[PDB]
C-alpha cells in the first residue's frame, strides 16, 4: 500500500485533525483505539490496532493534552504526540529559530521512523493556520527539512487564509506573509479556506444559526476526504497526490489552489432537490459555494479537478463537464486551454454522527486556480504593510532577531507572486 | 506546566489579592484549607499553575506577601487565607513606610526585599516552566506604589524573558486618597514602565459607578470593589487555567495587545454587567455580551473609551458560543463604531475564546481595551503632582529619606513622553 | 414532458396559489408533502416526492409564513418560498424599484435554477392582482427580467381585474394603471377576473348566501385547471399555451381576454337540469355567467375558445358551436371572421373535497376577448385621472421617486389601447 | 419580524400605556410576570413585533416609559405591569413641569430626553426589521404634550423612514382639564404635525358619551375609557400581529389613509358598541357590526362625522366573515350615505380583514374615519388659545421658561393653514 505522511501543525491543525481521524475511522469501520486499503494511512500492528500516520505538534501543551485526554488517546501513539512547553504566542520568530529548534528536531526523528515504517511513501499534509505562531513559523522551518530529507515526496500543506473582513489575532497578517514567503520555496501546494466565507455557507446553505470551529471543522475534514479517497478506495480514476501537483500547479510559484465542495445542504434541503451529477457540479461553480471568500467572477480560472464521489458514472460527468464549459461565464486563462481534470472516485462521501450535512448518494470536492486569488494576496499584502508602516508590534520580533528588511523584501515576494497571477491571467 | 507567580503589595496589594486568590481557589475547588475537593477534571487539570502541591492534596498558591507594615498581613491570615498561605511567604517588617514612596522602596523597604527575592528563588525553582510574576499594588499607597516597584527591578534583571505584570489602582481623578498621591504614582510610574511588561490601570471611582448604579449595590465595600478586580484576572489567567476553542496564552494575548513597546496599559471590561433586579429582562447572547464590553460604563477605569481610539481590544470569552456568532458580532461592532478604533491597524479587533464559563455565569467575558483616552488618567496625575512640585508641597518627606528633585524632574518627563506618545498614534 | 413555470406573486397571488395546487395534487393523487404527465408543472425527486414548479414571492412574510406552516409546507421548496421582511404597502415605486431591488435578484436565480431542472419548458404563469404594491410593482419588474432571461417563453399572467364598484384599497386605481402600463411590453397575454362579478355568480348560481376569498379561489383554480389541463393530460385537440397566444391576440398589444366557466351550479339545481354539450355551450355566452362584470352584449367579440373538459364529443361540440353562431345576439367583430378556436379537452374538470360545485362529467372555459372591455379601460382610467387630478396620494410615490408626466404618460399609454378596442370593433 | 417600538408619555400617557400593554398581554396569552403561557400557536406566532424574549418564556414589551414627574410610572409598576416593564426603560426625573410645555419638551424634558434616546436606540438594536414607533401622551398635559413632541423630532431624525405615530388625547371641547390647555395643545401640534407620520385625536367627553350612554356604564373611570382606546389601538396592529384574508400592514393602512401629507389624523371608531343589556336584542353581522361603525354615537372623537366629508375611511374587521358581505355591505353604506364622502376619491371605502377576533367577540372591527368634520376640534383648541394669547393669559409661566411669542404666533398659524387645507378638500 501507498501510504502518506499527515503533519498536524498548531492549535487549528491540531483541531482539524482531531475531526479528521475520527472521520477516517469511521470511514473505514477503526474504533477508537485504533481496533479493526487503510493501511494508506494506518499501520496495523499485532493486535489490530492500526495507528494512523500522523504526528502531532503543540508547543502549548494544553491542545493536544486535551487530545490526549479525548477518546482518541488510545488511537494515537504518545510519541506521535508531541507536546512543547510553551507556545511561540503568535511569533514566527519563535516559531521558526527560538523555540522551534527545540522540538523540531524531536519531530523530525519521528517522522523518519515513522518513514521506515512505510515502503510506499507518497505525499504528506500539514495542517496549520497561516498566523498562529505555532503554525506559522513553526511549519516553515518543519517544510525546509522535510524538502531536504524526503524532497521528492508531494509536499501538502493546509494553511487556512486569514479570513478577508475577521481576524482573531491582530498580527495575523505579518504572520502570513512571513510564513509564506519562506514556505513558498518549500511546499509543492498549498490550500487555502476561509473561516468567514464558510460560516457564510454553513448559514445559507446548511441553514445554520451560528457556526462554531466544531461543525466548521467537520465540513474541512470531509473535504480532505474526499482527496486521500482517491487514495484509499477504489475509483474509476484513481488519482495519485502526484497527479495532483503535476496537473493543479500550473507554474512553479503559484501553486495555491482554493477548494471547494457540494453539496453543502441540510438534511431538509435534500428532499426539494433532485441531486444529480450536473446539479452538484453547477452548484460547485456557484459564487456562492464559493468556501474562500473570493467571488470566481473576479478573475479568470487557471486550472480544475472533480473529485467526484459515490454514484457518478462517466458521462453523466462528460455531460455535465459539457454544460459548464458551455457555460461561458466561467472565464478561463488562455494560458490554459482545456486543462479539466477531473478526478472521479466511486466511493460516496461520508457523513459524520451528529453531523450538519445530508447524505447524499454523491458529492464532489472542486478544486481550482483562479487569477482572483490575487485578491486576497492584495488584501494581505496591504494589511501587512499598513501596520508595517508604523512598525506596530515591529519590535517584538526584531528583538526575537529579526531583520527589517528581511520583512520588506518578504513582502516583496507576496507582491511578486501577486504580480504573477496577473501574468498568467494575460 | 507553566507556572506564572504573584506578588501582592501593600494594603491595596494585599487585600485584592485576598479576595483574588479567593475567588481562584473557587474557580478549582479547593477549599479555605488548601486542600482541592473539585468535582471535574478541569477543576485541577491546569492547577499548577497557580498552585504547588505540598502532600495529598495540600496545594500552596504561588504567591508571596511582602508588606513593611506588619497589621495587613496580619488580617489577611486572621481571614479564611492564612492556612492556605505557606509562612514562609510572608514576608514583612514592622515599620510602615507611611505613604512614602521614597522609603518603601528606596530605603527601609529594601532590607525586606532581600528576604523576599530568597522567597521567589525558592518559588521559580519549584516551578517548570516559569511564566512570570502578577503583582498587587496601589500606585499611589507609598509601599504598595514603591515596594513592588523595587521588586520589579530585581526580579526582571534575574528574570528578563518571563511575562512580568502588575495590577495597580490609579488614583480617583476625582478624589486623592493620599495627599501627595501624585507624587507616589508619578515616581511608581518611572520605574513601573520601563521594568514591567504589563500594567493594569483601574480607579476605585469607576468600579463605585459600576458598582452602585450599574450593579445596584446599596453598600460598596473593598470586599466587593476586590471582587470586580479578582474578576478581571481570573478571566486572563483562563486562557492558561483551561482549554478553548482559541486558547491564547497570557504571553500571546501580551504580544497581540502590544502594539508599541511602553504602551502597555490597560482598562479592564467587563461583562455582564446588571444587577440582580434586571437580569430577567435581558438575554445573555453574544450580542449582549459584547454590548456590555463596549459600554463606557463597564470600563473600570476612570475613563471615557470614545476619547481618541483604541489601539487594540483583547475580548476574550468564556463559556461556550459560536465563533461565527462572536466574529460577526465583533466586526459589526467595530464597523459601526470604526471612529474609535486606530486607522493603523487593519482588524482592530482581537479575540479568544476559552469553553469554560466563571463561576456560574453562562456567558462571561472580559474585555482588555488599550485607548489613547487613558492618557487622561496620567494628565490627572501630571497635573496633580506637577502643582505640587512647583510649591514643593510635602517635599521633605521624600529628600528626607534622600530623593533628589531631578528624580521627579526625570519621573514626569516620562510620564510626559508617555502621553506624547499616546498623541501621536491617536 | 413539456413542463411550465409558475409565479405566483401578492397576497392575491399567493392565496390563490394555495388553492391551485391543492387543486393540482388532488387532479394527480398527489399527497400533501409530494408523494406519488404532471411532471409537467412538477419535477419527480428520488422519494416519489413531485415537487412543483412554482415560485412563491411575499415582501409580507406573514402570508407565505402561514403557508410554510401550512399542510402543504411539505410539498414546497424552502428555497422556493421566498420571504422578504415589508412590503410595499400597495406602492408601485417599491414594489417595482425601492424593495423589490432586493428580492428580485434572489427569485431569478430561483428561476433559472428551476429552469435548468426543465427540458421543455414552455409557459409561466404569474399569479397577482392589479394593485397590491407586491402583487403590482413587483410582477412588472420580474416579467420585465424573465421577458430577458427567457424571452421567447409563454409570458401568462392572472391580475385580478379591480372589481368595478367595489374596492379594498383607495389607490388600487392608481396602481393598476401604473403596472399595467408597464407589464405592457412584456407580457404576452393578462387575464382578468372580477371579484363583484364572481361573488354575483357565486350567490345567483351556486346559490351562495355570502362569498369569500376562500370558496372564491376555488372557482378560478378550477378555471385555471382546465387551461393546464389540455397541457397535463389526453385530449382530442390538445391546446398548447404557444397556441393559446397564437389564438387569444388579434393584436400586439391588445391581448387581455377575460374568461368564464359553466357549469357554474349547486349539487342540488344539477338535478333539475341536464347539462348537455349545448346546455353548457349555451350558458357560457349567458351574461349573466360572466366572471367580469362586463355585459357582452356592450360590444363584440374579438376571439374565442372552448376548454371542454369530459365527456364531450367533436358533433356535439360543432352542433353547439352552430347553434351559438346561428344566435346572432352574439355580436363579433368583422374584423375576425370566424375565428372561434376550441379547445376540447377529454379529462374532466374535478371538484374539491369540501367544495361547493356540482360534480358534473362535462365542463368548458370559454374564453374572449370583446371590444366591450373597453368599459372596464374606461373606469380606471377615469378613477385613476380622478385621483390624480387632486394629486390624492402623489407625495407618496414622488417622494419615491417617481415623476410626474410619467403618471400622466402611463395613463396615455391606457387611454391609447382603450382606443385601439375601438380601433378593432371598427 | 417588523418591529414596532411604543413611546408613552405623561401622566396620560402612561396610564393609557399601562392597560393598552395589559389588554396585548390578554391578546398574546402573557401573563403579569412577562412569561408567554398561551394556548394557540399565533397567540405568539408574531409576539416579536411588540416583544423580546429575555430568556425561557421572558417577554419584554418594546416600550419606553418617559416621564419628568417621577410618581407615575411609579404608580404604574406598583401594578401589575412593573415586572412585565424592565427597569431599563424607567426613564424619569422629579421634577415636574407642571403643565408647561416649555419645560416638558423645550427646558428640563431635554436632560432626560438623552438617556431616553439612548435607550431608545438599544431597542432600535435588537430590532430586526424597525416598523416605527408609538406614543402615548395628552395633547394638553404639559409632559406628555411637550416632552413626547421632542422625543418625536429626535427619532425622527435617526429613523426618517419608519412608522412614527402618537396616541395624543385631544381637549374635551365643552370642559378644559388645563386652564393653558389650548396652549400646551396649539404648541404640540405645530411640532407633532410636521414630525409623526400618523396622529390619533381622541376626546374623553366622547368617550364618556360612548361609556354612559351606548354601553351603560354606570361610573366611567379612567380605567373603563383607556380600555376603550387600548382597544382601537390593538385592532390596528392585528394587521401586523396575526394572519388575515386581507392583512393589511400598518404601513399599508398608512399609505391607504393619507390622501395628502400633515392631514393624517384619526377618529377611531368601534364595534361593536351596546351595553349587556341590550346584546340579547341584536345579531352581529357585518351590518349590524358596519352600522355601529357609520354611528356618530360610536365616534371615539368628539366631532359629529357628518360634518363636511370623509377623505378616508379604514375599515378593519377582526374574525371571520365573507368579503361578498363585508364588501357589499360596505358599499350599500357609501351608496345610502353618499352626500359624506369627498367626491375626490372614488371608492371611499376601505377595507381589511384579519381572521381573528379580539378577546372572544366573534365580530369585532375598528373605524378608522379621516373626515373634514375633524376642523372642529382643530377650532376649538385654536378658539380657546386665541382668546388667551390676545391677552397673554398665563402668558409668562412659557416665556418665563424663554418661548418667544412668535412661537406661538406661528404655531396657531400652522393650525390655521392646517384647518385651510381641510377646508379646501371639503
Ligand atoms: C470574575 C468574576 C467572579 C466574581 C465572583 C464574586 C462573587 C461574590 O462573592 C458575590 C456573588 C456570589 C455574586 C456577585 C456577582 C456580581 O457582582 O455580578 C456582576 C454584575 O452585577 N452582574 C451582571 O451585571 C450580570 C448580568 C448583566 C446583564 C445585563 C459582575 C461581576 C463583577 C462578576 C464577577 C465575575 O463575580
Ligand atoms: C379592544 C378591545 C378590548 C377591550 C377589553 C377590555 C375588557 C375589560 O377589561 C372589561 C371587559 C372584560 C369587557 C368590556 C367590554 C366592553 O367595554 O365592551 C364594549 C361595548 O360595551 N360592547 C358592545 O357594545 C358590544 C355589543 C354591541 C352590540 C350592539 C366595547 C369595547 C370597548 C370593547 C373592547 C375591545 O374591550
Ligand atoms: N478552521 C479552524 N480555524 C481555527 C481553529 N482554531 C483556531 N483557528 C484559526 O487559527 C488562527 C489562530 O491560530 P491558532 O492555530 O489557534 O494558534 P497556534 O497555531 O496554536 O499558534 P500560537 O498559539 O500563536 O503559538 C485564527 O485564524 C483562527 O481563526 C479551528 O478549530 N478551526
Ligand atoms: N380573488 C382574490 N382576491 C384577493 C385575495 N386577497 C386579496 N385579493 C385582492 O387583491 C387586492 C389587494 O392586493 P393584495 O394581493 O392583498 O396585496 P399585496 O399583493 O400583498 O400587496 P401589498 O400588501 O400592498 O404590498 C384587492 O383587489 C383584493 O380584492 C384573495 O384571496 N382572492
Ligand atoms: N481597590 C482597593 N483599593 C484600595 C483598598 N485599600 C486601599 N486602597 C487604595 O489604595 C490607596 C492607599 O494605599 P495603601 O495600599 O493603603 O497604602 P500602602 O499600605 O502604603 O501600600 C488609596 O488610593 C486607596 O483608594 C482596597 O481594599 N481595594
Ligand atoms: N384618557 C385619559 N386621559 C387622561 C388620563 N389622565 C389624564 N388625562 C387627560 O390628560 C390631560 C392632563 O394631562 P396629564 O397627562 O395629567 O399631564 P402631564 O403629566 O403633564 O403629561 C387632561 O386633558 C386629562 O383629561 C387618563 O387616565 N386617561
Ligand atoms: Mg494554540
Ligand atoms: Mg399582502
Amino acid at each position: 500500500m501507498r501510504e502518506c505522511i499527515s503533519i498536524h501543525v498548531g492549535q487549528a491543525g491540531v483541531q482539524i485533525g482531531n475531526a479528521c481521524w475520527e472521520l477516517y475511522c469511521l470511514e473505514h469501520g477503526i474504533q477508537p483505539d485504533g481496533q479493526m486499503s487503510f493501511n494508506t494511512f494506518f499501520s496495523e500492528t499485532g493486535a489490530g490496532k492500526h495507528v494512523p500516520r500522523a504526528v502531532f505538534v503543540d508547543l502549548e501543551p494544553t491542545v493536544i493534552d486535551e487530545v490526549r485526554t479525548g477518546t482518541y488517546r488510545q488511537l494515537f501513539h504518545p510519541e506521535q504526540l508531541i507536546t512543547g512547553k510553551e507556545d511561540a504566542a503568535n511569533n514566527y520568530a519563535r516559531g521558526h529559530y527560538t523555540i522551534g529548534k527545540e522540538i523540531i528536531d524531536l519531530v523530525l526523528d519521528r517522522i523518519r521512523k515513522l518513514a521506515d515504517q512505510c515502503t510506499g511513501l507518497q505525499g504528506f499534509l500539514v495542517f496549520h493556520s497561516f498566523g498562529g505562531g505555532t503554525g506559522s513559523g513553526f511549519t516553515s522551518l518543519l517544510m525546509e527539512r522535510l524538502s531536504v530529507d524526503y524532497g521528492k515526496k508531494s509536499k501538502l500543506e493546509f494553511s487556512i487564509y486569514p479570513a478577508p473582513q475577521v481576524s482573531t489575532a491582530v498580527v495575523e497578517p505579518y504572520n502570513s506573509i512571513l510564513t509564506t514567503h519562506t514556505t513558498l520555496e518549500h511546499s509543492d501546494c498549498a490550500f487555502m479556506v476561509d473561516n468567514e466565507a464558510i460560516y457564510d455557507i454553513c448559514r445559507r446553505n446548511l441553514d445554520i444559526e451560528r457556526p462554531t470551529y466544531t461543525n466548521l471543522n467537520r465540513l474541512i475534514s470531509q473535504i480532505v476526504s474526499s482527496i486521500t479517497a482517491s487514495l484509499r478506495f477504489d475509483g474509476a480514476l484513481n488519482v495519485d497526490l502526484t497527479e495532483f501537483q503535476t496537473n493543479l500547479v500550473p507554474y512553479p510559484r503559484i501553486h495555491f489552489p482554493l477548494a471547494t465542495y457540494a453539496p453543502v445542504i441540510s438534511a431538509e434541503k435534500a428532499y426539494h432537490e433532485q441531486l444529480s451529477v450536473a446539479e452538484i457540479t453547477n452548484a460547485c461553480f456557484e459564487p456562492a459555494n464559493q468556501m474562500v471568500k473570493c467571488d470566481p467572477r473576479h478573475g479568470k480560472y487557471m486550472a480544475c479537478c472533480l473529485l467526484y464521489r459515490g454514484d457518478v458514472v462517466p458521462k453523466d460527468v462528460n455531460a455535465a463537464i459539457a454544460t459548464i464549459k458551455t457555460k461561458r461565464t466561467i472565464q478561463f486563462v488562455d494560458w490554459c486551454p482545456t486543462g479539466f481534470k477531473v478526478g472521479i472516485n466511486y466511493q460516496p462521501p461520508t457523513v459524520v454522527p451528529g453531523g450538519d450535512l445530508a447524505k447524499v448518494q454523491r458529492a464532489v470536492c472542486m478544486l481550482s486556480n483562479t487569477t482572483a486569488i490575487a485578491e486576497a494576496w492584495a488584501r494581505l499584502d496591504h494589511k501587512f504593510d499598513l501596520m508595517y508602516a508604523k512598525r506596530a508590534f515591529v519590535h517584538w520580533y526584531v528583538g526575537e532577531g529579526m531583520e527589517e528588511g528581511e520583512f520588506s523584501e518578504a513582502r516583496e515576494d507576496m507582491a511578486a507572486l501577486e504580480k504573477d497571477y496577473e501574468e498568467v491571467g494575460v | 506546566m507553566r507556572e506564572i507567580v504573584h506578588i501582592q503589595a501593600g494594603q491595596c496589594g494585599n487585600q485584592i489579592g485576598a479576595k483574588f486568590w479567593e475567588v481562584i481557589s473557587d474557580e478549582h475547588g479547593i477549599d479555605p484549607t488548601g486542600s482541592y475537593h473539585g468535582d471535574s477534571d478541569l477543576q485541577l487539570e491546569r492547577i499548577n499553575v497557580y498552585y504547588n502541591e505540598a502532600a495529598g492534596n495540600k496545594y500552596v498558591p504561588r504567591a508571596i506577601l511582602v508588606d513593611l507594615e506588619p497589621g495587613t498581613m496580619d488580617s489577611v491570615r486572621s481571614g479564611p487565607f492564612g492556612q492556605i498561605f505557606r509562612p514562609d511567604n510572608f514576608v514583612f517588617g514592622q515599620s510602615g513606610a507611611g505613604n512614602n514612596w521614597a522609603k518603601g522602596h528606596y530605603t527601609e523597604g529594601a532590607e525586606l526585599v532581600d528576604s523576599v527575592l530568597d522567597v521567589v528563588r525558592k518559588e521559580s525553582e519549584s516551578c517548570d516552566c516559569l511564566q512570570g510574576f502578577q503583582l498587587t499594588h496601589s500606585l499611589g499607597g507609598g509601599t504598595g506604589s514603591g515596594m513592588g516597584t523595587l521588586l520589579i527591578s530585581k526580579i526582571r534583571e534575574e528574570y528578563p524573558d518571563r511575562i512580568m505584570n502588575t495590577f495597580s489602582v490609579v488614583p480617583s481623578p476625582k478624589v486623592s486618597d493620599t495627599v501627595v498621591e501624585p507624587y507616589n504614582a508619578t515616581l511608581s510610574v518611572h520605574q513601573l514602565v520601563e521594568n514591567t511588561d504589563e500594567t493594569y490601570c483601574i480607579d476605585n471611582e469607576a468600579l463605585y459607578d459600576i458598582c452602585f448604579r450599574t450593579l445596584k449595590l446599596t453598600t460598596p465595600t473593598y470586599g466587593d470593589l476586590n471582587h470586580l478586580v479578582s474578576a478581571t484576572m481570573s478571566g486572563v489567567t483562563t486562557c492558561l487555567r483551561f482549554p478553548g476553542q482559541l486558547n491564547a496564552d497570557l504571553r500571546k494575548l501580551a504580544v497581540n495587545m502590544v502594539p508599541f513597546p511602553r504602551l502597555h496599559f490597560f482598562m479592564p471590561g467587563f461583562a455582564p454587567l446588571t444587577s440582580r433586579g434586571s437580569q430577567q429582562y435581558r438575554a445573555l447572547t453574544v450580542p449582549e455580551l459584547t454590548q456590555q464590553m463596549f459600554d463606557a460604563k463597564n470600563m473600570m477605569a476612570a475613563c471615557d473609551p470614545r476619547h481618541g481610539r483604541y489601539l487594540t481590544v483583547a475580548a476574550v470569552f468564556r463559556g461556550r458560543m459560536s465563533m461565527k456568532e462572536v466574529d460577526e458580532q465583533m466586526l459589526n461592532v467595530q464597523n459601526k463604531n470604526s471612529s474609535y478604533f486606530v486607522e493603523w491597524i487593519p482588524n482592530n479587533v482581537k479575540t479568544a475564546v476559552c469553553d469554560i464559563p466563571p463561576r456560574g455565569l453562562k456567558m462571561s467575558a472580559t474585555f482588555i481595551g488599550n485607548s489613547t483616552a487613558i492618557q487622561e488618567l496620567f494628565k490627572r496625575i501630571s497635573e496633580q503632582f506637577t502643582a505640587m512640585f512647583r510649591r514643593k508641597a510635602f517635599l521633605h518627606w521624600y529628600t528626607g529619606e534622600g530623593m533628589d528633585e531631578m528624580e521627579f524632574t526625570e519621573a514626569e518627563s516620562n510620564m510626559n513622553d508617555l502621553v506624547s506618545e499616546y498623541q501621536q498614534y491617536q
